[PDB]
């Protein structure tokens, strides 16, 4: 009755997957990126808007930036597919031969940028100019404005410089555009770009050229902070220019002192060295953090003329103690005001600190000077937390946040707030509060209390509300227009398999109105002046496409304003010749809870018959695997195993996202634990639903979570996985950064207990003793997770005898990035499951 | 014939440029016309100066994402006149559909522009054309939805090429299969002429063909035989295309050229070619 | 936290280029190895004729080669190789253009000349020359 997988050779096997590769149906390898929409004088010419992106035109495989026209009164019955026009004349900005240097390197695995060229750039909008880093420095051009619109690529102009390292994290001051900022040598450093000259304003890096003797850096984020909480910046520009014209800078100055040190592999073998990186292990201490000013006076010609650098009137540590991170900081927009967002260690007290630039006093030693700062102070200055999220499961980070530029109102402050920890999921707040004052003496030393510095909220409006959430993680945002009270977001209302554009009147919470059609997942991104927006979308059966609409309507409602498809920028491609899309149901549980899934049913099916099946799973939190997006070039080798008669079943049980905060806080302090009662239900479900399922032969995999729930499942469920293929797993919880594990995990002084039950090191001994039941690959160059956790997983196989086999990946990282690693990852992969399923 | 074949007689087709093979004729009346060496079709009520000329796909598209959606479907003509002067034309394309395995909806005609490309409807799919009524003057050409180029295997109505050189009593073959088109035609013969090898004209394949097939090349005799197997793919006319290299070496009057599938060894084309055909 | 990404990797095409010059009867070949382009023949063209080198049309590999890979050239032993391998690399048009030269005394019955897969052996080119193309 069942149904036996043909046996291929380890060349046949290298053959099907080369050609299922090549029949990939010849993919873009990148969407067009982030757009800039700048509008054009009418009487310049026939088009309306030029649209400014980053892409790769399947011509070079370099992403590059692009610009297209859009039209005016496109004719309806023809569909307008819009060009890639280029701007930079022949000019590669990939290093020699692709070699980064350690920092960009680094920073593209931490932002997982898996394309050449310009993967980022900065832009100032008035003088319409274009900053950015390529080959090995930093380059800039002019099209937008006064320069006149281009028509013909032209030459970037390379920024000459004297400093030794790498240029990173350009910047453009919005105040003035003849000035920009970066970071050298782990310190920061102003320059100008008409005049070539630079400066340096911190001096915290020795430059001795030894992680181990420099701890202190300045304007730079860290690596916990880099990982786990998905800032990638420290310094931040004032928006105003403020009267000789004087500009600020916010910057935070790390110091890693106490923070243990590890030693990690180096891409260069041969030289048999490793390089050392701060890594905070849980329960040891994060590095010390602190905010700081770095004013700059200049002059009507652009010379800087003087360049202080203060602090705040207090220790940082003082003002605000249990203060562990900062995750975001930045401006207001008439620069009144500076904030930041304090997480405590916990992670379960969030706060928004309000901070006015008069706090900032020069770095005085002499403490007779010092105490004539502290007594210049204005009465009103003082910090303001004007917001405090207090939860019980933890605090999701968000970057939603838009405050309201005030008139004279001098008590009031209004702004919108994506609050998560109040009904479970995450809505629009508008918010206002006054901010009160006390007239500190700051001479005297203060011991804040609790409640010092919370100024009482005087409403709290919710806008959206449901059993639904809206997008705040992973590069979402809010438009706000504020000469019509709307706002744009992205939530998941319709369903949660779907990410659709809404709008709302934050004056008058009224209705929501979708602007995207149902049916499919859209990542969309607005215009600066609300009239057009493109929108990128796809769903299970259809690769990805790009629109453009436009916003038309009467102009006296505006909400009801009605999404014009107006031209295209890619089409979709079906992928006819070898890929079934698979199939979205779902299920209830025992305990009433309803979970999504996926199954990819085997090629060529037969009535009365049984296939092996290969549980697919991550099942860990901020990763949601069944959505209704194309899967299929992301994940096509589960196509490549559906073609030769596995059936794959994919199921996100509790503690992904997408679901609510109640959902996900199912893995607190039991993480390992849970995850797999949900995977073995979903399994047996659709053995029922299905009857093409052979629960005899059941197999499992995963990756740097699905790894550690491979491992996991054949621990606590050995009668139903046969078979277990962990990659880059996680086998010791105590041995990973503080950042995520202390969110779930809460430090082993506290969960010592889960820690145990966790570790799928520390019960090697319920692991198979029959051979052939267990594989394990990991990365040698691995930093996010370090080739040890599979290192002390091996040492503890052999102190109890149990078989294993091992695969490692040299050059690899936590991902698998040439192709020769990803060829025989699949080609092993597939010998594993026709041999021993 | 190469001219344009008309009720009242063929107009003379001067060509302007060899090196861009630019060709205009006259339409000395009202009418419809048509020329097979290109297989276009005119329908016009005026006798009007018309300016075709021959551009390759290349050069626009590499501005455009195209060519990962749609795929090419006949050759991209250029075509000057006056506005009011031409009602119907019809656009070659060399996509299979007698047996209906694709849908006659998924066409479009191309439409360039400076801002993009628009993406027309035809008025009609025949089975070797499109229509398009009252055009507006600019580069066209026949566009396929679903990227077939590796999906879907739509059929071909493929066409096969094939240049001799004889240097004292030998012979050398150059065997090119292409898809039908004038443009890949006409830049397969320049580049083989530099190198003194003409065209030998034989019946293509009478039946459609698959893209990205295998197509195994073999004879009686045998002889050398370079690439064993040949494609059946598209690129451009603008760079080098596909062939075989055959040292026949003829020793005998008849030398049985042949194709044949790999997939179910299925026989499809042979050619016979004898001494004396040549000059 | 975020499943990595497996990267997607596609061969293009690629063609092979056989110019030779003829000195009084020793005859050396210039083979190139490039990307199948527009502007590189009309590029190399003038490059090679600059030296009185000229072409020979030959066929270009059937299957699509990966750009990265490493090609032995073969032949009989009559021959001598400089350069005794080939890589398919995109090139700037502006900047220099690799190739192999090859020194052959007298060509008579013909010349093998083969391109060989470094990895796995393959043979993925082949070319017959004759003196009936010089």
């Amino acid at each position: 009755a069942r149904f036996c997988v043909q046996k291929h050779s380890w060349d046949g096997l290298r053959n099907i997957i080369h050609g299922s590769r090549k029949s990939s149906g010849l993919i873009v390898s990148k969407a067009p990126h982030d757009f800039q929409f700048v509008q054009k004088p009418d009487e310049s010419g026939p088009h309306s808007h030029r649209l400014y992106y980053l892409g790769m035109p399947y011509g070079s495989r370099e992403n590059s930036l692009l610009y297209s026209e859009i039209p005016k009164k496109v004719r309806k019955e023809a569909l307008l597919l819009l060009s890639w026009k280029q701007m930079l004349d022949h000019f590669q900005a990939t290093p020699h031969h692709g070699v980064y240097s350690r920092e960009e390197e680094l920073l593209r695995e931490r932002k997982r940028l898996g394309v050449f060229g310009i993967t980022s750039y900065d832009f100032h909008s008035e003088s319409g100019l274009f900053l950015f880093q390529a080959s090995n420095s930093l380059f800039h051009c002019r099209d937008g404005g006064k320069n006149g619109f281009m028509v013909s690529p032209m030459k970037p102009l390379e920024i000459k410089t004297q400093c030794s390292g790498p240029r990173m994290d350009p910047k453009i001051c919005p105040a003035d555009p003849a000035f920009f900022s970066f970071i050298n040598n782990n310190d920061l450093w102003v320059a100008n770009i008409e005049t070539g000259e630079e400066r340096r304003l911190t001096f915290c890096h020795q430059g001795s050229a030894s992680v181990l003797d420099n701890p202190k850096s300045a304007g730079v984020a860290t690596f916990v902070i880099q990982e786990e909480f998905d800032r990638f910046t420290g310094c931040w520009w004032c928006p105003t220019a403020s009267w000789l014209k004087t500009l600020r800078i916010l910057y935070e100055e790390v110091d890693e002192s106490e923070v243990e040190v590890i030693h990690v592999p180096s891409p260069a073998l041969e030289e048999r060295k490793t390089d050392s990186y701060r890594y905070p292990r849980t329960g040891s201490k994060n590095p010390k953090i602190a905010l700081k000013l770095a004013e700059l006076q200049t002059d009507h010609q652009g010379k800087i003329v003087s360049s202080c650098e203060k602090e705040l009137v207090q220790p940082f540590s003082s003002l605000f103690p249990k203060v562990e991170y900062i995750a975001r900081a930045g401006w207001t927009r008439d620069g009144r005001y500076a904030w930041a967002m304090f997480l405590d260690r916990p992670q379960q007290r969030l706060q928004l600190v309000l901070l006015p630039p008069a706090l900032f006093i020069p770095t005085l030693e002499s403490e007779a000077q010092w105490q004539e700062a502290a007594r210049a102070i204005p009465k009103n200055v003082q910090p303001f937390i004007i917001y405090e999220e207090v939860t019980n499961v933890w605090i999701n980070v968000h970057d939603i946040f838009h405050p309201f530029p005030q008139a004279e109102g001098q008590q009031d402050f209004c702004f919108l707030r994506a609050n998560e920890c109040k009904t479970g999921f995450c809505h629009l707040y508008r918010v206002t509060v006054d901010l009160k004052t006390n007239d500190y003496d700051w001479t005297e030393p203060l011991s804040p209390a609790e409640d010092e510095f919370k100024c009482p909220i005087k409403e709290e409006v919710a806008l959206t509300s449901g059993e639904w959430e809206v997008l705040s993680r992973h590069g979402s945002k809010i438009w706000v227009n504020e000469q019509t009270k709307l706002v744009y977001f992205q939530g998941t209302k319709d369903t949660p398999l779907e990410h659709h554009l809404y709008v709302v009147s934050y004056e008058s919470a009224g209705e929501i109105v979708r602007l995207t059609t149902p049916g499919f997942s859209h990542s969309c991104s607005m215009s600066q002046n609300f009239d057009m927006f493109v929108s990128h979308y796809s769903s299970v059966s259809t690769p990805p496409c790009v629109h453009v609409y436009k916003l038309s309507g009467p102009d006296d409602d505006p909400l009801h304003k009605q999404p014009r498809f107006w031209a295209s920028m890619m089409e979709a491609a079906s992928c006819p010749p070898d890929y079934v899309p698979p199939e979205i149901f779902h299920f209830h549980t025992r305990a009433d809870v309803q979970l999504y899934g996926m199954i990819y049913k085997p090629h060529t099916l037969q009535p009365g018959r049984k296939h092996p099946t290969v549980l697919f799973v991550y099942g860990g939190p901020q990763v949601q695997l069944v959505n209704n997006s194309f899967k299929g070039i992301k994940y096509l080798r589960l196509n490549t195993l559906a073609s030769l008669g596995y059936a794959v079943v994919v199921i996100d049980g509790r503690g992904s996202c997408q679901r609510g905060l109640h959902f996900e806080g199912a893995l607190k302090n039991q993480m390992g634990q849970v995850e797999i009662e949900d995977q073995v239900e979903g399994l047996q479900y659709v053995a029922e639903k299905y009857g093409f399922i052979d629960l005899s032969r059941v197999a499992i995999h995963g990756w740097s979570y699905g790894g550690f729930l491979s491992l996991m499942g054949l621990i606590h469920k050995p009668q139903v996985f046969k078979v277990a293929i962990a990659g880059a797993p996680v086998t010791v919880w105590m041995a990973y950064d503080t950042g995520y594990t202390e969110r779930y995990m809460d430090v082993p002084e506290n969960n010592q207990q889960g820690y145990e039950a966790g570790s799928v090191a520390l019960h090697v001994e319920k692991l198979p003793n029959e051979p052939n039941r267990l594989l394990i690959l990991h990365g040698f160059l691995d930093e996010n997770v370090h080739f040890f956790h599979t290192n002390f997983l091996v040492s503890q196989l052999i102190r109890a005898g149990k078989p294993y086999q091992l695969q490692i990946y040299p050059n690899e990282r936590h991902s698998i990035r040439c192709r020769e690693s990803g060829e025989h990852y699949e080609v092993t992969l597939l010998h594993f499951l026709q041999e021993h399923l | 014939d190469d001219d344009f074949w008309g009720p009242s007689g063929p107009v003379s087709t001067e060509v302007v440029d060899r090196e861009r093979n630019l060709y205009r004729v006259r339409l000395p009346m009202a009418g419809s016309y048509h020329c097979p060496s290109t297989g276009l079709h005119f329908v016009v009520t005026r006798a009007v100066t018309i300016e075709i000329g021959f551009c390759a796909w290349s050069q626009f598209l590499h501005e455009t994402p195209l060519q990962h959606s749609h795929m090419v479907a006949g050759p991209l003509f250029d075509i000057k006149a006056e506005h009011g002067a031409v009602t119907a034309v019809c656009l070659p394309h060399f996509v299979s559909l007698q047996e209906g395995k694709v849908d006659s909806s998924l066409f479009h005609v191309a439409h360039f522009q400076d801002h993009g490309m628009v993406l027309e409807t035809p008025a009609r799919v025949e089975p070797h054309f499109a229509v398009l009524e009252n055009p507006s003057f600019s580069p066209m050409g026949v566009l396929l939805r679903m990227i077939p180029a590796v999906g879907h295997f739509i059929p071909i109505t493929s066409i096969t090429l094939i240049y001799y050189r004889l240097y004292l009593e030998d012979i050398t073959f150059h065997l090119y299969l292409v898809p039908n088109d004038c443009t890949i035609r006409k830049a397969i013969d320049e580049e083989e002429l530099k190198f003194q090898f003409v065209r030998i004209n034989k019946p293509p394949p009478v039946d459609a063909l698959y893209v990205g097939s295998r197509y195994i090349v073999s004879s009686s005799k045998e002889v050398e035989i370079l690439p064993k197997e040949l494609e059946l793919c598209y690129r451009s006319p603008r760079e080098s295309q596909l062939f075989s290299e055959i040292y026949v070496g003829n020793i005998g009057s008849g030398i049985n050229l042949q194709l044949t599938d790999k997939k179910y060894m299925n026989l499809i084309w042979e050619a016979l070619l004898k001494p004396g055909d040549l000059r």
